[PDB]
RNA sequence: GGGAUUGAAAAUCCC
RNA sequence: UUCA
RNA sequence: GAGGAAGAAGCCCUUCGGGGUGUAAACUCCUGAACCCGGGACGAAACCCCCGACGAGGGGACUGACGGUACCGGGGUAAUAGCGCCGGCCAACUCCGUGCCAGCAGCCGCGGUAAUACGGAGGGCGCGAGCGUUACCCGGAUUCACUGGGCGUAAAGGGCGUGUAGGCGGCCUGGGGCGUCCCAUGUGAAAGACCACGGCUCAACCGUGGGGGAGCGUGGGAUACGCUCAGGCUAGACGG
RNA sequence: GCUAGUUGGUGGGGUAAUGGCCCACCAAGGCGACGACGGGUAGCCGGUCUGAGAGGAUGGCCGGCCACAGGGGCACUGAG
């Protein structure tokens, strides 16, 4: 555009949209499980991913992924949300943190223990 | 004498009844680190033959870089296709600040300090040519003198 | 806590012998002697062509693993270097050679740098007369680096300072094997050094 | 109507040297003539001369090039490789002597128009004055 | 009433003052009218007490009122010595 | 120094008061082109001296009324509605742009 | 749940 | 029919 | 810390000849964080008192929360290591388990039996009292482009005019100096940032000194270009 | 599109002091596309982070200014 046009209208700043409306930007947010279930992925995958509909304190009702080999969440578990998508499950934009609240870590896991929140086992 | 650095090797594909029939392309830089570089792009049925052919094409395509103590006499911008390249002179100690493609060319031309920038399309092949051409367009006071002297 | 683990293993990963032990890395046993290929279960297999990145890394890894400095520590120096006037590459090396623990080693009061360090952490060293236990302390030019007045009698001090009797040392240094004192004369130049490292690549690793 | 006579001149020159013309005319004006004095003195152009094409006053600009080259495409090198307008109607560009540009590390030039007359970046620096950054050439 | 007092700089356990001219009501370390000296209580360096006596004399002439500790230092540098 | 501005009187419809239009030129902070902005000041004319088309100097003064901190220092040049007209036309346009239109 | 079929599935067939 |  | 086998056991791998963890460990010698004993701070010299003049000046007395801390001397024990990665980007590979499952996944993508991508193990890479994760800001992003982009077919020329405001404006001369340029000068709090020396054993932290444009105000100056007022001109435009 | 204390005038009241700050009376005026009015959001700054720069983002700690002490209104005392 002409400089006069630029003088006249200027440029428009690029606003970014959040992919994690867990309000207050907040690094994490806690909620209660409303429904614990299984969902099937989209092409080209197949399985029974574990999801949970969480009622957040931010006043939101979003579905969250339950990472890990196995869990212990029912229709009343209080858990902490983390925020992280699951490529295969459209609509799942957050992860449930394992190791906090009613969400047990994952026993037996020995490698990426930090995530999945599993205490270091003693080696005798 | 001459040093060679392989910029990139790709495995292109073509169609025939029956299936795809491949070829390999290779970009090779050749320099004496004394102000002389050459670019060669050789293609062949096999990677080695490709590289070799490339090296061979490179030596046939040389440029005399007006080195002035590890740097370029002046700044220049050259667009080759949709790729643009920016070369800026730099004081010693600066180093060669460039992407892998211009670097390989600059280093073998015997450049030691230079500011650089890849703009537009960053296609290796095309950025490479933009570079050689930038170097090729470099002039010296001595040169400008003979030119405007007349 | 600087590293603290098997060293004649790092020499192996760098394909170049590093003096992390001192007098054993001299007598047919630095492992680099009869077994110079990298560590681990895949050490003798053919090495795939290294990525530009790989090279700039392993290189820095050599230069750092030499002085046994931590990445944090190391990086701060390089930065300080970048800032300062003059060729960052050389200057960076000058600063690295100015670490007390290092000079102590370069003077022969200790065999290796790991040992040179401990001699400093235990006050067995003295800069300009006062005791100093900061291995990262920066020796400026003109400083006298002696041995603890009360540590000259120490067994270990004897051997090293003994084998130092008659044995030229660094052109920027000066050892008075007598009073067990030395003198940081000048900041070494790249020329003064003969390190198996192309600082250029290091500067490039951080350039990224 | 011409909106930027200086830009027009800069262009006639640019355009003519690309086809390697002998001379090339541009409607005369004092200011243009001043630019030319510099181009001439700096050796980008053989020189210039006033003339009267069809009654009206023009300025024959005698272009200049390099020698024939070898290999395919013997076309000589340009003496004027680049010549671009900087300041322009609707976006004039001014500079303080402290803000005068160094075109191609001196291998090039920049013509400013100052209250002390039209001068190259060096001349300007010398009399320590800035002005409208007319254009650059190299 | 404007005063001449000590403003605190330096760090924890490392006090370093600034002999200052400032309105009585300012914070201790607030914006002052002028700096007229500096003082290091621990005498960590040879130069641990400087005072633009000429300026000091100026503010007194106009009404500056020195802290007791401030008056002490000003005198040590003969701000009052009339001999 | 009390500021002194220059402008054209575009109004006399007030008792002892005139509206002076003042233009200002300057390079644009970002796009550099010299742009021209302007403001209207209500100046004090005690003896109803100045009139439309007058180019006057205006000087910073002690308040005289809300929104009226300037007095007419002097007359630069008499009548010249070329400017008053320009301003009047400008405002004329406004008549259009809204819910309706309005012939150009 | 399983076998048939499949590269493995879906479908289909058989318990 | 779906992945490959 | 130094010395320590052609190299323990155990574990992993194997074309079973062997390879790897690995000088790593045992073990020898050496120094001695911790801890014990003793000494112990600077920060505090004023106010006040005496002499002298309630002044200037010598003199004098009181006063430490931090703290029995810092630091100093003596003695003195080998004394925490974790976390994330290893398909490509991206430094780092091999066996078993599992068979579109269980699961991984920043993007591209892995898993339907021989997975360097899932889980474990052995190795390895990277950091290290920390390492990962999530959230947010700038960068890369010339991906709002002033520096520094575009619109025939990739988003993208308004369906076409007319024309208001506005933006822009041939050639020559003169006046004025608005823009522009040049000196000088006043502002521009400290701190921060930059530079140089300094104080805590170093550093972090801190002090002193040095430089500081820009932005505005003021005074003076220049007049090529832009602006403005005057006059002139025909090559733009418009008439006959 | 906005505006009647709205815009200005004369005379008053008031204050340390200018002023539609407030009042009486007289004019009919003032602002707006160079975005008035309206809606949203928000204390501003020295500076901080980032960036080659131009920019972009930001205003914790420390320093400067402002505003407020459950929400609204109001004066008294006083140099304030
Ligand atoms: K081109
Ligand atoms: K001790
Ligand atoms: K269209
Ligand atoms: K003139
Ligand atoms: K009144
Ligand atoms: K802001
Ligand atoms: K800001
Ligand atoms: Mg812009
Ligand atoms: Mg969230
Ligand atoms: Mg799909
Ligand atoms: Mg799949
Ligand atoms: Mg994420
Ligand atoms: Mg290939
Ligand atoms: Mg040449
Ligand atoms: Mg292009
Ligand atoms: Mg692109
Ligand atoms: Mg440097
Ligand atoms: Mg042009
Ligand atoms: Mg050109
Ligand atoms: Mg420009
Ligand atoms: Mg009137
Ligand atoms: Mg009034
Ligand atoms: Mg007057
Ligand atoms: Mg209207
Ligand atoms: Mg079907
Ligand atoms: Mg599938
Ligand atoms: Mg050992
Ligand atoms: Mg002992
Ligand atoms: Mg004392
Ligand atoms: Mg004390
Ligand atoms: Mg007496
Ligand atoms: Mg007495
Ligand atoms: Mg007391
Ligand atoms: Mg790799
Ligand atoms: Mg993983
Ligand atoms: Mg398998
Ligand atoms: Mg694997
Ligand atoms: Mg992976
Ligand atoms: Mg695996
Ligand atoms: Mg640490
Ligand atoms: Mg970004
Ligand atoms: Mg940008
Ligand atoms: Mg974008
Ligand atoms: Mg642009
Ligand atoms: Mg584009
Ligand atoms: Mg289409
Ligand atoms: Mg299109
Ligand atoms: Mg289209
Ligand atoms: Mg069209
Ligand atoms: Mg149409
Ligand atoms: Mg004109
Ligand atoms: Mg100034
Ligand atoms: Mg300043
Ligand atoms: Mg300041
Ligand atoms: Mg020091
Ligand atoms: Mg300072
Ligand atoms: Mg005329
Ligand atoms: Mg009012
Ligand atoms: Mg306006
Ligand atoms: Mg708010
Ligand atoms: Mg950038
Ligand atoms: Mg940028
Ligand atoms: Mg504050
Ligand atoms: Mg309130
Ligand atoms: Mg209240
Ligand atoms: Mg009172
Ligand atoms: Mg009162
Ligand atoms: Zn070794």
């Amino acid at each position: 555009p002409t400089i006069n046009q630029l003088v006249r209208k200027g440029r428009e700043k690029v606003r970014k949209k959040s992919k994690v409306p867990a309000l207050k930007g907040a690094p994490f947010r806690r909620g209660v499980c409303t429904v614990v279930r299984t969902v099937t992925p989209k092409k080209p995958n197949s399985a029974l991913r574990k999801v949970a509909k969480v009622r957040l304190t931010s006043g939101y009702e979003v579905t969250a992924y339950i990472p890990g080999e196995g869990h212990n969440l029912q229709e009343h578990s209080v858990v902490l949300i983390r925020g992280g998508r699951v490529k295969d499950l459209p609509g799942v934009r957050y992860h449930i943190v394992r190791g906090v609240y009613d969400a047990a870590g994952v026993k037996d896991r020995k490698k990426s223990r930090s995530k999945y929140g599993t205490k270091k086992p003693k080696e005798a | 004498d001459f040093e060679e650095k392989m910029i990139l090797i790709r495995r292109t594909a073509r169609m025939q009844a029956g299936g795809r029939r491949f070829r390999f392309g290779a970009l090779v830089v050749v320099g004496d680190r004394q102000g002389r570089v050459g670019l060669g792009f050789g293609k062949a049925p096999e990677v080695p033959l490709a590289v070799q052919k490339a090296g061979y094409y490179a030596r046939r395509n040389m440029v005399e870089v007006p080195l002035q103590n590890g740097t370029i006499p002046h700044e220049i911008e050259v667009e080759f296709g949709a790729s643009k390249i920016v070369l800026k002179p730099a004081a010693p100690g600066t180093g060669v600040i460039a992407g892998a493609v211009p670097r390989a060319i600059l280093e073998l031309a015997g450049v030691t300090d230079i500011l650089t920038k890849e703009l537009g399309s960053r296609n290796p092949i095309n950025i490479a040519y933009a570079t050689m051409e930038a170097l090729r367009q470099l002039r010296t006071k001595a040169d400008v003198e003979r030119l405007r002297k007349g | 806590g600087r590293y603290i683990g098997p060293v004649c293993r790092l020499c192996r990963r760098e394909g170049v012998k590093l003096y992390l032990k001192g007098e054993r890395c001299y007598s047919p046993k630095c492992a680099m002697e009869r077994r110079p290929y990298p560590p681990g279960q895949h050490g003798q297999k053919r090495a795939r062509r290294p990525s530009d990145y790989a090279v700039r890394l392993r290189e820095k890894q050599k230069l750092r693993r030499i002085y046994g400095i931590s990445e944090r520590q190391f990086r701060n120096l390089f930065e300080e270097a970048s800032k300062k006037k003059g060729v960052t590459g050389s200057v960076f090396l000058g600063l690295l050679e100015s670490r007390l623990d290092n000079v102590v080693y370069r003077l022969g009061f200790a065999v290796s740098r790991r040992q040179a360090r401990q001699l400093v952490r235990h006050g067995h060293i003295t800069v300009n007369g006062r005791r100093v236990d900061l291995p990262s302390y920066r020796v400026r030019p003109g400083d006298e680096i002696a041995v603890a007045e009360k540590s000259r009698n120490l067994e270990l001090i004897r051997q090293n300072l003994e084998a130092m009797k008659g044995r030229k040392v660094g052109p920027w240094l000066s050892l008075d094997v007598e009073g067990m004192k030395g003198k940081f004369l000048r900041l070494p130049d790249r020329e003064d050094l003969a390190l198996p490292v192309n600082e250029q690549l290091v500067i490039e690793f951080y350039s990224r | 109507m011409l909106t930027d006579p200086i830009a027009d001149m800069l262009t006639r020159i640019r355009n003519a040297t690309r086809v390697y013309k002998e001379s090339t005319d541009v409607p005369a004006s004092r200011f243009k003539e001043e630019i030319l004095r510099i181009l001439a003195r700096e050796g980008f152009i053989k020189g210039y001369e006033r003339v009267d094409v069809d009654g009206k006053p023009y300025l024959r600009v005698y272009l200049k090039y390099g020698p024939r080259r070898q290999g395919p495409d013997p076309r000589p090198e340009q003496v004027i490789h680049h010549i671009r307008r900087i300041s322009k109607p609707g976006r004039r560009v001014y500079v303080g002597v402290k803000e005068i540009p160094r075109v191609r590390r001196g291998l090039g030039i920049a013509i400013l128009s100052t209250s002390k007359g039209v001068l190259t970046d060096r001349e300007a620096r010398k009399l320590g004055v800035g002005g409208e950054l007319i254009c650059e050439v190299w | 009433m404007v005063k001449i007092r000590l403003a605190r700089f330096g760090s924890k356990h490392n006090p370093h003052y600034r002999i200052v001219v400032t309105d009585a009501r300012r914070k201790r370390d607030g914006k002052y009218i002028e700096k007229i000296g500096y003082y290091d209580p621990r005498k960590t360096t040879p130069d641990w007490l400087k005072v633009d006596v000429e300026r000091a004399r100026y503010w007194l002439s106009v009404g500056a009122q020195p802290t007791d500790t401030a008056r002490r230092l000003l005198r040590q540098a003969g701000v009052f010595r009339q001999e | 120094p009390k500021k002194v501005l220059t402008g054209v009187v575009v109004s006399d419809k007030m008792q002892k008061t005139v509206t002076v239009l003042v233009e200002r030129q300057f390079p644009h902070p970002l796009y550099g082109k010299v742009i021209k902005r302007s403001k209207k000041y209500l100046a004090h004319d005690p003896e109803e001296k100045y009139k439309l088309g007058d180019v006057v100097e205006i000087i910073e003064s002690r308040p005289i009324s809300k929104r009226k901190r300037f007095r007419v220092l002097r007359l630069v040049e008499s009548g010249r509605m070329d400017l008053v007209e320009k301003y009047l036309i400008r405002r004329q346009n406004y008549q259009s742009l809204s819910k309706r239109g309005g012939k150009a």
